[PDB]
């Protein structure tokens, strides 16, 4: 799902939290009225990744690969060519890290 | 007004995986058929997504269940539905929720 | 009583005059100035007024000289620059003292600035 | 030569809903009204019924178009004739002393126009505040209703010995004359520079050239190509097209929408094709890779 | 806001010149009157469009009526005659009579 930006505003502010919004409606005498139909959404949260992005021919975002997801991805990444050649490539270095 | 309806539940929130999904274009720049690699905020695939409730019913007859929660923005936010039949208008981005603060 | 007016500036177009209206025989700042121009063989034709309290200067948009009008408060002494010089803008540049009040009177005024603006040199 | 090919209209700034707006706030409480992000609009207030006095106190009025300003507000109010003194930094009046009252320090407009053609009537509500007790902050306002109070004995929301409401109205006789005639009269808050431009000076496009080596600007985007008409298709939203050096190569110029092209100017080497010195003195010049034109 | 003059007027000594100022649209009670001296500085003949700044004869008078402004001498003498002007003010731009060059026959 490729998503153009729609407007870029100048906003200035720091928002650290929210929440949704929601229509709901009146209803009259049946066995105050509310709660019209079903919602439900889906919320994740951005982070900094590095992908490599493939613009299709006519342009358009068609595919795209996260480095840091698992080490089989970081070699398309390092590789910087989406078909990864039969062989052995050399991803970024490891280190172990002090206790 | 300020009329307030809360109820009760919240329910251990129904997680999902986003497969390939949040990808949008981090510029103008027309570009053709080319790798192009930055590094900047998305939401990384293969993540939890929470699949939230809001008037949600689960039958005995109505019982639907107001449950959205004031969110953390932390980083940054992705959002997705598909309603149909519209409920969702909108969102309240802030800090405070209140005044002392501007209001999205 | 006394408004005396630096003399004629010869300019090539397009270049800028400055010009000076130096005030005596009376009080500066209880007067604005007004700055009038009579084009050779044509009418009387105000650029605009000035205060020397401050850069009250407003203007006419008949012609456009990106005209500002400073007042030396020390030499009681209002400036015309007259820029972006046009060949028409050739006339004599009189000044004129104005009321500070909201009404407007030129009693009296400078003697006149004659300015040619040509690519013709003197 | 330059291309410097800014958006087609990038917005005008609004002071024609406060200089034409019908029923204007009057004088004693003066519109206070935000024009931003939008393009200095002087060119509305040439063709006009002629504003009775222009006075912008700040800068140059052809600044105006060459000059962005930050928060601005154009102050919507009618104020009797002779108050147009009355409205200035450092006045002693009416109108500064009590109902309508500016900085030392305002940067910005007072500009009258006879609303007699309008505003008159018999219209009452038109008021002004004849007393108050001392100077308005910069810009604030006073609203008070309250009676104005001359001796220490209480007048508690009656009138009595010297008990004052004090804001009075001004009667419209439609006989009014230059001196009784109300002057609409508005101020544009600004302070100049230092905060982001919502005033931008109508930013000078130079005419669009083609087809020819030129040294661009568009909408800040600066480089010197051969622009040519292309068929690479943009995505709405998008501003430059560019290559696999990151090198800017298409871009869409912004007052009509159209994909350029762009191109490296002639370059090449010089080469010197001679026969020995020995021979002659003559020699063939090859121009390496180029059209022969700039020659 | 524009105000209109008779570009000349030709009287004869002791008669009576009535030269107009006529403004487009709405006019103001104040106006003034200039006697412009071929190569010099116009002089204030008239003020408020009904009075005259100290010193200037008493045959200069104004006026107006309607739109019109009038530049009023009765019995001219071959000394007064020159080149008038009529002023316009409270309208931003201060438009300035055209001029009016008097003429006095009877030399
Ligand atoms: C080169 O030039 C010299 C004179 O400078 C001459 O003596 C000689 O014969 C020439 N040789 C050839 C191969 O042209
Ligand atoms: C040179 O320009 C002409 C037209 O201007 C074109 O027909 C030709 O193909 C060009 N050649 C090169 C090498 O650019």
């Amino acid at each position: 799902s490729a998503l153009e930006p729609l407007v870029d505003l100048p906003i200035g502010i720091n928002i650290t939290r929210f929440q949704t919004l929601l229509a709901l409606h009146r209803s009259y005498l049946t066995p105050s009225g509310w709660t019209a139909g079903a919602a439900a959404y889906y919320v994740g949260y951005l982070q900094p990744r590095t992908f490599l992005l493939k613009y299709n021919e006519n342009g358009t975002i068609t595919d795209a690969v996260d480095c840091a997801l698992d080490p089989l991805s970081e070699t398309k990444c390092t590789l910087k060519s989406f078909t990864v050649e039969k062989g052995i490539y050399q991803t970024s270095n490891f280190r172990v890290q002090p206790t | 007004q300020c009329v307030n309806l809360t109820t009760r539940t919240q329910l251990p929130p129904a997680y999902t995986n986003s497969f390939t999904r949040g990808v949008y274009y981090p510029d103008k720049v027309f570009r053709s058929s080319v790798l192009h690699s930055t590094q900047d905020l998305f939401l990384p695939f293969f993540s939890n997504v929470t699949w939230f409730h809001a008037i949600h019913v689960s039958g005995t007859n109505g019982t639907k269940r107001f449950d959205n929660p004031v969110l953390p923005f932390n980083d940054g936010v992705y959002f997705a539905s598909t309603e149909k039949s519209n409920i969702i208008r909108g969102w309240i981005f802030g800090t405070t929720l209140d005044s002392k603060t501007q209001s999205l | 009583v006394q408004l005396v007016q630096s003399g004629a500036e010869v300019k090539k177009p397009g270049a800028t005059v400055k010009i000076s209206c130096k005030v005596s025989g009376y009080s500066f700042s209880n007067y604005y100035i007004h700055w009038v121009k009579q084009a050779p063989g044509k009418s009387l034709e105000w650029i605009g007024y000035i205060d020397p309290f401050n850069g009250g200067t407003s203007d006419n948009l008949k012609f456009k000289g990106a005209a500002t009008l400073t007042a030396d408060t020390s030499t009681d002494t209002a400036y015309m620059e007259l820029s972006s010089l046009r060949s028409e803008d050739t006339a004599v540049y009189y000044c004129a003292r104005s009321e500070y009040d909201p009404y407007y009177v030129m009693d009296y005024w400078g003697q006149g600035t004659t300015v040619t603006v040509s690519s013709a040199s003197t | 030569e330059s291309i410097v090919r800014f958006p087609n209209i990038t917005n005008l700034c609004p002071f024609g809903e406060v200089f034409n707006a019908t029923r204007f706030a009057s004088v004693y409480a003066w519109n206070r009204k935000r024009i931003s992000n939008c393009v200095a609009d002087y060119s509305v207030l040439y063709n006009s019924a002629s504003f009775s006095t222009f006075k912008c106190y700040g800068v140059s009025p052809t600044k105006l178009n060459d000059l962005c300003f930050t928060n601005v507000y154009a102050d919507s109010f009618v104020i009797r004739g002779d108050e147009v003194r009355q409205i200035a930094p450092g006045q002693t009046g009416k109108i500064a002393d009590y109902n309508y009252k500016l900085p030392d320090d305002f940067t910005g407009c007072v500009i009258a126009w006879n609303s007699n053609n309008l505003d008159s009537k018999g219209n009452y509500n038109y008021l002004y505040r004849l007393f108050r007790k001392s100077n308005l902050k910069p810009f604030e306002r006073d609203i008070s209703t309250e009676i104005y109070q001359a001796g220490s004995t209480p007048c508690n929301g009656v009138e009595g010995f010297n008990c004052y409401f004090p804001l009075q109205s001004y009667g419209f006789q439609p006989t009014n004359g230059v001196g009784y005639q109300p002057y609409r009269v508005v101020v544009l808050s600004f302070e100049l520079l230092h905060a982001p431009a919502t005033v931008c000076g109508p930013k000078k496009s130079t005419n669009l050239v083609k087809n020819k080596c030129v040294n661009f600007n568009f909408n800040g985007l600066t480089g010197t190509g051969v622009l040519t008409e292309s068929n690479k298709k943009f995505l709405p939203f998008q501003q430059f097209g560019r290559d696999i050096a990151d090198t800017t190569d298409a871009v869409r110029d912004p007052q009509t929408l159209e994909i350029l092209d762009i191109t490296p100017c002639s370059f090449g080497g010089v080469s010197v094709i001679t026969p020995g010195t020995n021979t002659s003195n003559q020699v063939a010049v090859l121009y390496q890779d180029v059209n022969c034109t700039e020659v | 806001i524009v105000l209109t003059q008779s570009p000349f007027q030709s009287v004869s000594p002791k008669e009576k010149v009535t030269i107009t100022c006529r403004a487009s649209q709405s006019i103001s009670s104040n106006l003034h009157w200039y006697q412009q001296k071929p190569d010099q500085s116009p002089k204030l003949l008239i003020k408020y469009a009904s009075q005259s700044i100290s010193g200037i004869p008493s045959r200069f008078s104004g006026s107006g009526s309607g739109t019109d402004f009038t530049l009023t001498i009765n019995s001219l003498e071959a000394e007064d005659f020159g080149i008038y002007f009529c002023q316009q003010t409270n309208f931003w731009p201060y438009i300035f009579g055209q001029g009016t060059k008097l003429e006095i026959l009877k030399r």
